[PDB]
């Protein structure tokens, strides 16, 4: 009953460079020999997708179909279509999907905020906030770089791109990272990297350390 | 501890040590020829006894036994060579320094230890070849007069 | 006869996201009806070549052969062969190309020397890349987020590092006037290489970077 | 049948204090007793070569050819000829070589950049760059000197000349010397010497240590 053709996500494209069209057919009674295929706008052949998931534990049929294309195929505007056929179907149902082109583009702006001073007084743990704002469209990707080597996604948590009220169609998002207080005292650049399609090179990053916002305390001058 | 080792197990539990007396009378009744060792960061050249020529200076002194921050080892002073130990990449001299050995099994750990052995012996060999070490430094004639009958420094 | 296929450079694919195969049959006498056909490892022919060059004024006939297939198969290391059929040859000529050991490059920035800012005539800034494998790294410059024309900076060629056999190194220099360097003017340098996790890295340096930033000391006579 | 007539290099003639001109024949028929005569452009022969090598791996006898003359005639641009007579060749092979007169001369300038301060945070290694620029023609020579003692010829690497972006006729070149980190805290002065034709004395000297950019007038220190 439930059929979907999920368009690829920019985060997946950046992380894999393996743009995939995923057709999912679930919420249907478990059957055998169900035909799943993919076509382009005018009905081209696709890869013989396989590794279809078996029946759900609640006696529900699951059908998975993967179309392996590359980025130019997607951005060309060809509205793909997943085709599903089975005996109980009065007709093989075709579900179309394409990228909704024609949206405004605005370069994002990013900032890093050091942890609060009172936070670094109980000196147990510190929080680093990577703020991104003023970007269109949505669905940007973020992550963190630790002294040249990455971190598992468990440590940091990213927010969702809610709309910005004052701006007409811009958004903003947060990234929160938690570290121990001691390692905050020994450098640890703790770079935050973001990727969005409006950038000149699609990648940007920022840095902040322990001695970043501390201002000068001495203006000593010597006159002979 | 020396007295305990000599005698008196379990606070005079028994005199069975005399039985071990008989024991001291018991035992008297009579695959790499490859150049794939690669190379490791963390060590450049041993300099605990001064820099290699043309470099001059850079001595390392022994550490006093009676200290609190170090010297908790109640033994003798710390040799300068042991200070320049070249622990290898098992430990990293980062901004504050921290070990990079947390999620490894036994096999790769032993491989890293073997690589450290390799680097240590190569460095010691090349250090003693030039005769800058005090024990390897002969008088000012060839720096090789007191050479062993094995072609070694 | 000269039939040669040029594999697409990492810089080209990074810049365009449109990797292409191009094999040229050049340095021949002029003829007509010469065919170029790109094929995969198993012989799967692909789209042919258009915009074919005519009889060149230098008495050369270059049947340029182009194909447009994206990155997946090239990253797979598949073999690609373009066949040339020519009037002179009785048997079509075929040559194969393929994608053939990874270390993260490291980047440093060198500000202009103090003696440079004494003649008050110009200045040079260095973006240096080292300790990477394999070769064919890409680099360019960004000023306050705005790109600069390519001819204002020069990039050297990869060279084998003395100590590490596999590791290489390369230099890039940018020339700029000293007065604007005395008033900020970030001049970020950005580098792209395969071994990088996100494939892009960048750094920056301006006049005030080595200052203590904790105290200000001034002298006046 | 192919003869290569290699002109002498600036560095070789500089270090040997003499010039040598060599043309050698290869890819001929495998046979010795090849008559090679090094004559001048006006037809004045000199002493021939010696120590003819054996056959190449491709079954071709390799015959050497060389001569040594005074550099003053080389400065005159005389097209010195080498004539090769062999059984396979029907007529002797003759090639003329001379210096490429008609090139502008400009004085190179040399600068010396210490390792990046950030690189001195791993305590692993450091690199010092001796840069030469603004000169014509090419073929400059670079060497490294420490406290007056020569270094091994592999501890440093020099790049190749390439045209300047702005000046069409001028060039530049880089040299890098690697060194460990701890001794840089002493400095050893790590001097760089440059030899170029256009220099008034053909030798230029530069030096640097860790305590080079210090104010050298006040010693301000901070302690907790």
């Amino acid at each position: 009953i439930r059929v979907f053709a999920i368009p690829p996500s920019f985060a997946s494209i950046f992380l894999t460079k393996s743009t995939k069209l995923t057709c999912l057919v679930t919420d249907l009674t478990t059957y055998d020999s169900v035909t799943i295929s993919w076509t382009r706008q005018n009905g081209e052949a696709v890869k013989t997708h396989t590794n279809i998931s078996e029946s759900h534990p609640n006696a529900t049929f699951s059908a998975v179909g993967e179309a392996s294309i590359c980025e130019d195929d997607w951005n060309s505007g060809e509205r793909f279509t997943c085709t599903v056929t089975h005996t109980d179907l009065p007709s093989p149902l075709k579900q179309t999907i394409s990228r909704p082109k024609g949206v405004a583009l605005h370069r994002p702006d990013v900032y890093l905020l050091p942890p609060a001073r009172e936070q670094l007084n109980l000196r147990e743990s510190a929080t680093i906030t990577c703020l991104v704002t003023g970007f269109s469209p949505a669905d940007v990707f973020v992550q963190w770089m630790q002294r040249g080597q990455p971190l598992s996604p468990e440590k940091y948590v990213t927010s969702a791109p809610m709309p910005e009220p004052q701006a007409p169609g811009r958004y903003f998002a947060h990234s929160i990272l938690t570290v121990s207080e001691e390692e905050w005292n020994t450098g640890e650049t703790y770079t935050c990297v973001v990727a969005h399609e409006a950038l000149p090179n699609r990648v940007t990053e920022r840095t902040v350390d322990k001695s970043t916002g501390k201002p000068t305390l001495y203006n000593v001058s010597l006159v002979m | 501890e020396f007295l305990i080792k000599k005698c008196g197990n379990n606070s005079a539990h028994g005199e069975e040590i005399f039985s071990e007396k008989l024991k001291n009378a018991e035992k008297k009744c009579k695959s790499c020829d490859l150049n794939a060792t690669n190379y490791i960061r963390g060590c450049q050249s041993k300099t605990y006894d001064g820099k290699i020529f043309p470099g001059k200076g850079g001595e390392k002194q022994w550490i006093c036994k009676d200290t609190i921050i170090h010297g908790d080892t109640n033994g003798a002073c710390i040799p300068p060579r042991t200070q320049n130990l070249c622990v290898g990449e098992l430990w990293d001299k980062s901004y504050g320094g921290r070990s990079n050995i947390k999620n490894d099994t036994k096999e790769l750990l032993k491989e890293k230890i073997k690589n450290a052995i390799h680097k240590e012996t190569e460095l010691l060999y090349e250090y003693h070849d030039t005769g800058t070490a005090i024990i390897s430094k002969n008088d000012k004639k060839g720096q090789k007069g007191k050479n062993d009958p094995n072609g070694l420094p």
